[PDB]
């Protein structure tokens, strides 16, 4: 935790979702913010300030080590699961 | 032969007529379009779909019906529905304007425009009619164009047409819950010009067809449809013994003579006991005896009132289907030794029994159930004056203050019609009421 | 698929034609086309628990509610 | 087959108004050149309410815009929308308004009268049975408040008979934009209360306070309120264009919530309003949206209904909806709130149910409701009033038109009328 | 013809009711979606399902029965599992909140929300009745709608249908194991009412059916399912002589005049002999003189009371299987000569014979096992009053602190009930005193 | 029709909450974006007691968060079932308190209180049958009860009419490390007991002893010491949820635990607690768990039982089971120990079985006890306030805002005279005559 005290990786993101009512949008895109640590192997995801249209905005998940999708849970993620034009599930 | 006219005017009387005609068509063997599928098995006579359709060449039958309004939002969807070539083309005549909830608007400002071209096109079916019983008329109590036009035309149609067993359906906005603010206002309006017009006005309730729907049927949150379904089935079962030839014919002129024992007293409700689910009628039996005793509870009537205050005056019960004659005979006298059911003290007789051979068609995407055997009895009872109470001081309460009034007296209509149509449904209240007491 | 002569409204095109019926000169004349009209074995009715979707819908029964929620 | 004739006038009211016929056009499925690509034939069955045919298969919409500078007419021709006006109807004037009423009533008015009554007339003559008027202005600027009562006064000169319908912007206490508000405004709604016969009260502060912490906007601009706006501006008027199980014209609801000749200002309402981060977390069905009517969460008027009593309500609707589930609940928020609803009136509320819902919502519904929280609103301008009258403040820009002393304090005696038919009848 | 009405209320009530329609749909050839089938036959017709089925039209069989309880989810267990469309959907009616343990709840706060649907029920259930013989009800002394609920419906049911014969079972509060604290303050309070609206009131309790279990049964860690089967055994052999012809045929109405003596000695003590499993019935000769004898035992009672402690007063024994009568002569008079089963001298014959030619019916997954012949014991003993002393005993060593009393005073009634409850029972061990002394 | 309103107060019910949220979702089979992925019926059956129906198969929560510092829900809202919450209900205010009570009463009086109202007005409003609420809050802070008896006056004034459970963390019995602290224990109590009436107190002294001596989890954090009451909150709405043979609700818990009106003490305790390297040579029986919930290491209250007497005792079991085994945990303990069964109530113990086990477990239980060795937790709270009450030193912070000390010494008079209606019925035996 000293040869890797204040590097983080950094990715891009966004979520695709489904919205009930249709008044303003069909489909949504949220930018999200991939932060990987590598001192202690943990994730943090960051929601950037768009314009005037906010939502409860800021932190989306802590910064806490999320596991694995739920085939072979023990395990952890490490920085070799982490890559570009990739898909990544968080909970 | 046996021919009546069914006049539908309002905007709710055209869409409690919607699902009344599908299910006359539905009842005989006649499509949506008019056709009459040949080689096909039905349950009529030979002359029995004559007395709501008439009989063209190519098989085409058109009802003997009558849409009015003066919205033409409510019959384009008639005009364009599943029903367009069912319905003659002139038969569907329209308003130009809304009546909006204003008894002096149908009756003095829209209805003088279209009022002769109503009762012309009455005349054109009733040249064609050749055994004519009465009239049918489909209409809201508390409206607009189903209090207002319907005065005028009954008014006329009265004069025009001389005695002749004109008898009524209405939609009574009794309960504490109503459409409208001004719809109190329309209520005793309409009851002064059917007091002595009208021969059989039968009262049905909204909030009354609420309950009996969310627990006879178990189905919560209900539309519109389905008490439009409802009530064609209470329709038909009045007609059906025009339409069939059943154990105990009863014409619709046997309507008249017992159940309005005074010319004051011709309000009776309806009721229709056999509201059972589909899941329902696959688990309890149904005989004649069960269902009778089942119609005369306060929680099935058509009415939201209380016929344990009040005494009965005249009841008489229409059976269709598998119903034989002992089995009401017993069913009727189980019911005159309950003590709860009350009648007056001077007629011992009290009931009248039709029995149909006919049980009523099913439609598809409805809630009833295919029963073999219905229950429709039509009460005359001491119990609607609580209804009537609670209306007049409904208008009472807003005529103090004189709210709502200028948008009557600013066309057509003088404020001194008003205070007549006040103390009329005050003599009608008293005279109701002094048919209650025991005679010495 | 025309027009029935007691049809008021709006249909297009019907200022500058002349000289035909109106079940006709409509009828010469959108995809999504509506104005002419062109498991519950497995539950009781007296069910008081929790089905999703089972809270919003009429035009037929309790116990067919819970049928076109799971179908 | 019934029609409205569409007016608009001012600067916000021609922006109100151009955002009503973004509103219209995409729910009948109309593009900006005018032709239609939607899909249901429900959107042109009346279409003749609003618009008019033009050759080619083109609908052209019937409206009148009308200002006094050019600097606005430009601006809504240069819109998404713009092109679909007709250039026609595009009348106006040479000179500013100045921000006064005498100049857009009384000098630079007169110009245009003769202008504005034709151009109407034209378009009461090739319609067939005429029902009303729709008018968007305001009471705080110059234009808006002084033409935009004279056109109401040569209307009903003329046309007495046609419920007429106006949809003002009423001044705001704190959010001032100018400092002749409250004359532009008591002096218009002098002639508003005698010859408008029902007409809607719409804040501005109340605008920005649902569009902050209700929508939840960070920096409303004007476009959202006008979408807000425009979208309580189209459901009155949805039970003309769609079919329903019972429908309620313009004329319906002016006999049906209107008690008196006089008390004919009431308060807008849109009931599914949500942030985009709530959309997933709404039951979006009526027990929730009935309940959104009656609270002060979506008044769009910034009088609280909570220090006055409900007159009348009127609560239309449009979605594929049942039936008890808004009669038994429109009873049952009558029953358990008593005291916010006056008596001499046993039901207080008008359902009215449309068949079409707009686009991308399930279900919606629009809040119309006549309270006697509205003298609030009168009586604190009537005050913002008498605080510069009694001074003579600004009187100079008005008096050299051919205003006298007399003519001010008539209107405020025909102003406080209104504050105490009010109170008269609120105990 | 003959028939009965079966009332199950409060949890107890309806999870006994569904191992014990489990009983009876397997007794005749009822399958779980009430019609009986096509393919293979349980036996002869005979229309004895009559007395606890309604036959409809389209061929399925009802239960006479409402699950009337205030806890929701014990009657969805019901309304999802297998016996889904034997019941109606109306029939199983349930309460928003529970009684909470509280007779007071159940009598008065959420008690009279349901009192008005229960009878309305019970009335039409029993309109198409002909020949009713009376009503059972299923509870427990020790839960709120067990014991509150319980004791409203018999205000109302004995003013609605009279003097009519009212079998009641019920579940005691053990000695020792007992699942609630306010457990003695119910049963005492029910027992009030019990005392004058209950005609039989069987008296049943958990730690002897606990006992006969571990013992006779021979199963380890009994659950409630086991004890609910060994109820419902002895609640068809009550109702056996009602539906299958014997050789002496003995009536509900039979039961009660030659059981209880006086007004309030209807609490028997129930008894079920040829309790056995599988593996250790076959092996031994089970004769009709061992089980009269098994009867007599202090073990295999259900009530954990003994009858060395008391006199017996007269004793109902009701024989199924191949049973003649000859040596049910010759068991009762080897019982006779035993001085240590005592005998009161006010009752010189003492026994009351039932003979049926039907054998107990066994369940798959049950524990019982398929046995020729058995019997139910129905004894009457005064050596149930120390089974109420220690009641008093646990009601007094409480209600003297006043413990629990305000959950039961601010919910609608008064504290003196609890000094009138304990009244009854304070006089009821001397009743049982003055019947047991020895005339001189 | 029978449901539960969740509020949570402070970082304690927001932290404890939010913990408790992810357990029922995994109870009852909802992801972290609000759907369910069950795979069982009777996992949805009764999901209408804290789940609502949002319109797209979205279920969500029916916990309104309340706390004075935005800062805290803001984790709350961000962690693993954290996006569940609707927004509305995350209702936040700008400044909180610190270091003194009485300043927790002379700050903000009334702002948030109003807007938490119109928010529990709603989500209670729209639904059927309201079972009742439950509160989870600490007894601490810069406040204690001072922003409590400024906000919750407000609330209270109707609330006691129905149910209102309120699983509360007493302060532990260690150190004072906060200073100027012995005046917020004083300062507390006023309607500590008259309002809630069914107070499961929790102490993190005894939730370590549990994660030490009988989970031998070698770090404990605060989580999974939410873990542990997360499970008895479970505990005691399982057969309000779950079906089972037993049935047993918050009232019938509450009419059969509480004999007289004054009795905000319910130690709790979870019995299948077993450290994972032992949970593989564990027999799970029936009374393998009875004699670890009657057990004093597994009481979530530090209060040993063996100090007092059990008034009345709670069984809410979960599985397929018995219950006469808890019959000779009386007839052993209680009849050779009277003084730890109370005598004049005949039998102390409450069972339920429930069908429906936790996740992963075979078989459990939620013991909650009334006590009367209870006396000894408002006692050390007791010589806490007396000890550094009369100097009134470091209380110069305090005498700035200084509120009516009267009300500084009426609350330990409301709080040592319920410690003496402890005293009596821990005293009093059935035969009145041989205590005097
Ligand atoms: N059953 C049924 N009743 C309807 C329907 N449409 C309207 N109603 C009844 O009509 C009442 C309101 O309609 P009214 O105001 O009386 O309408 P009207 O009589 O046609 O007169 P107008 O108001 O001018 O349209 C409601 O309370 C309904 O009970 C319908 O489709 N089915
Ligand atoms: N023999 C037997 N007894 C049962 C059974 N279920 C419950 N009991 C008895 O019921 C008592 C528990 O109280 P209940 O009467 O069930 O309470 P309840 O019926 O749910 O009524 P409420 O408390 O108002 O909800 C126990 O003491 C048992 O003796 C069962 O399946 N078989
Ligand atoms: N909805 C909406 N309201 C507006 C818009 N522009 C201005 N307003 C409101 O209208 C007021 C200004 O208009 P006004 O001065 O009366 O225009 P004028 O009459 O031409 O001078 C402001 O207080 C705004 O609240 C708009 O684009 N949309
Ligand atoms: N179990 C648990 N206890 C906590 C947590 N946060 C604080 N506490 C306890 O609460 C006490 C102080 O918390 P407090 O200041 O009252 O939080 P507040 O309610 O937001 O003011 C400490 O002694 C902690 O033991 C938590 O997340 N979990
Ligand atoms: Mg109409
Ligand atoms: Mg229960």
């Amino acid at each position: 935790w000293v040869a890797f005290d204040k590097q983080v990786l950094s990715f891009d993101a966004y979520l695709e979702d489904e919205v009930p009512d249709k008044s303003q949008e069909n489909y949504r895109i949220r930018r999200y913010k991939i932060y990987f640590y590598l001192e202690d192997d943990t994730v943090e995801v960051n929601e950037p300030v768009l314009q005037n249209s906010g939502l409860p905005q800021g932190i989306f998940i802590r910064r806490h080590r999320i596991s694995l999708p739920p085939p072979n849970e023990d395990q952890f993620y490490t920085v070799h699961h982490f890559n570009v034009n990739t898909d990544i599930v968080f909970y | 032969m046996r021919e009546c006219i069914s006049v539908h005017v309002g905007q709710a009387g055209v869409q409690i007529g919607n699902a009344c005609w599908e299910l006359y068509c539905l009842e005989h063997g006649i499509q949506p379009d008019g056709q009459m599928p040949s080689d096909k098995t039905i349950g009529g006579g030979d002359d029995s779909f004559n007395t709501f359709f008439s009989e063209t060449g190519a098989g085409k039958h058109v009802p003997r019906a009558v849409f009015v309004d003066l919205e033409p939002t409510v019959i384009d969807e008639v005009r364009t529905g599943t029903y367009r070539q069912l319905f003659h083309p002139e038969q569907l005549i329209t308003g130009k304007e809304d009546a909006a909830n204003n008894y002096a608007r149908g009756h003095y400002t829209i209805g003088k425009e279209l009022i002769d071209l109503v009762l012309d096109r009455i005349r054109k079916l009733a040249d064609q009619c050749t055994g004519l019983q009465g009239f049918l008329i489909f209409h809201s109590f508390g409206g607009g164009t189903g209090s207002g036009f319907t005065s005028l035309l009954m008014e006329r149609l009265s004069v025009d047409y001389g005695k002749k067993s004109k008898l009524e359906f209405s939609i009574y906005p009794a309960p504490q819950v109503s459409t409208a603010v001004v719809e109190p206002y329309n209520s005793i309006l309409t009851t002064h010009t059917t007091l002595e017009h009208s021969d059989c006005a039968f009262m049905v309730d909204n909030e009354a067809i609420y309950d009996i729907c969310r627990r006879n049927l178990d189905i919560e949150r209900p539309t519109y449809t389905n008490l439009n379904r409802l009530i064609g089935q209470i329709v038909s079962s009045i007609t059906a013994s025009l339409r069939f030839d059943g154990a105990l014919n009863v014409d619709l002129t046997e309507f008249q003579t017992n159940l309005v024992p005074y010319p004051r007293i011709h309000f009776p409700l309806a009721t229709y006991a056999p509201v059972i689910s589909a899941e329902k009628a696959y688990h309890e039996q149904l005989s004649v005896a069960e269902i009778t005793n089942a119609c005369f509870e306060p929680a099935n009537q058509m009415v939201k009132c209380d016929p344990r205050h009040g005494k009965y005056m005249a009841c008489c019960l229409l059976y269709r289907g598998d119903v034989v004659p002992k089995d009401v005979n017993a069913a009727i006298a189980t019911i005159k030794t309950k003590r709860t059911i009350q009648f007056v003290d001077w007629c011992p007789t009290g009931f009248k029994v039709g029995i149909n051979y006919q049980p009523p068609t099913v439609v598809p995407g409805g809630d009833l159930a295919k029963v073999q055997r219905a229950v429709c009895m039509l009460s005359n009872t001491t119990a609607i004056a609580e209804a009537w109470a609670r209306l007049d001081h409904k208008f009472d309460l807003m005529y103090a203050k004189r709210a709502f009034v200028h948008w009557y007296v600013g066309e057509g209509m003088e404020e001194g019609e008003f205070s007549e149509a006040r103390e009329d449904m005050a003599a009608l209240e008293k005279d109701y009421e002094e048919v209650g007491m025991d005679s010495v | 698929p025309h027009y029935i002569p007691g049809y008021t409204g709006h249909c297009p095109l019907l200022r500058f034609s002349m000289g035909q019926t109106y079940g006709q000169m409509t009828g010469q004349l959108p995809p999504a086309h509506r104005t002419l009209l062109p498991l519950s074995s497995s539950m009781v009715p007296g069910y008081t628990g929790f089905v999703p979707q089972a809270q919003f819908i009429f035009a037929k029964n309790c116990s067919q509610v819970w049928a076109e929620a799971l179908n | 087959m019934r029609e409205i004739v569409h007016l608009q006038a001012g600067q916000c009211g021609n922006q109100i108004g151009a955002k009503f016929w973004e509103v219209i056009s995409d729910e009948h499925g109309i593009d900006p050149t005018g032709t239609y690509h939607g899909d249901s034939d429900l959107q042109l069955e009346r279409i003749n309410v609003y618009y008019n045919e033009a050759t080619g298969g083109k609908y052209v919409p019937r409206a009148v815009l009308v200002d006094l500078e050019p600097g606005t007419m430009d601006s809504v021709r240069s819109g998404p929308f713009g092109q679909i006006f007709r250039p026609d109807n595009f009348v106006f004037g040479q000179s500013g308004a100045g921000n006064n009423w005498a100049k857009g009533h009384y000098t630079e008015g007169a110009e245009l009268v003769d202008s504005v009554l034709d151009v109407v007339r034209k378009e009461a003559e090739s319609c067939d049975c005429l029902q009303g008027f729709q008018l968007t202005h305001s009471l705080g600027g110059g234009t808006g408040s002084g033409m935009g009562t004279l056109l109401i006064s040569k209307i009903r000169e003329e046309y007495p008979d046609r419920i007429m319908n106006t949809f003002s912007v009423v001044p705001s206490p704190k959010v001032s934009d100018t400092v002749v508000e409250p004359y532009n405004a008591t002096l218009s709604v002098h002639q508003l209360v005698e010859n408008t016969d029902e007409t809607y009260c719409i804040d501005n502060e109340a605008l920005y306070d649902i569009c902050f912490r209700t929508l939840k906007l960070t920096t409303p601009t004007y476009g959202d309120l006008n979408h807000l706006v425009s979208a309580t501006m189209s459901g009155v008027t949805t039970c003309l264009r769609f079919p329903g199980q019972l429908n309620a014209d313009l004329r319906k609801l002016a006999v049906n919530m209107v008690p008196f000749p006089r008390l004919h200002f009431f308060m807008p309402g849109f009931a599914p309003l949500t942030s985009r981060g709530s959309q997933q977390y709404r039951a979006l069905t009526v027990p929730e949206l009935t309940q959104q009517m009656f609270d002060a969460k979506n008044m769009m008027a910034a009088c609280d209904p909570r220090h006055g009593r409900y007159l009348t309500v009127a609560a239309v609707f449009r979605g594929r909806m049942s039936m008890k589930e808004v009669d038994e609940q429109m009873l049952n928020v009558q029953n358990k709130n008593s005291s916010y609803f006056v008596e001499w009136i046993p039901n207080n509320v008008k359902t009215a149910v449309c068949d079409i819902p707009p686009r991308g919502l399930k279900m919606s519904a629009t809040f119309i409701g006549n309270s006697t929280a509205i003298q609030e609103l009168f009586k604190r301008i009537s005050e913002q009033f008498t605080a510069m009258f009694r001074r003579k403040a600004f009187l100079h820009w008005y008096t050299g038109e051919g205003m006298d002393e007399m003519e001010f304090t008539e209107a405020e005696s025909n102003m406080n009328d209104l504050v105490s038919e009010y109170q008269q009848y609120q105990d």
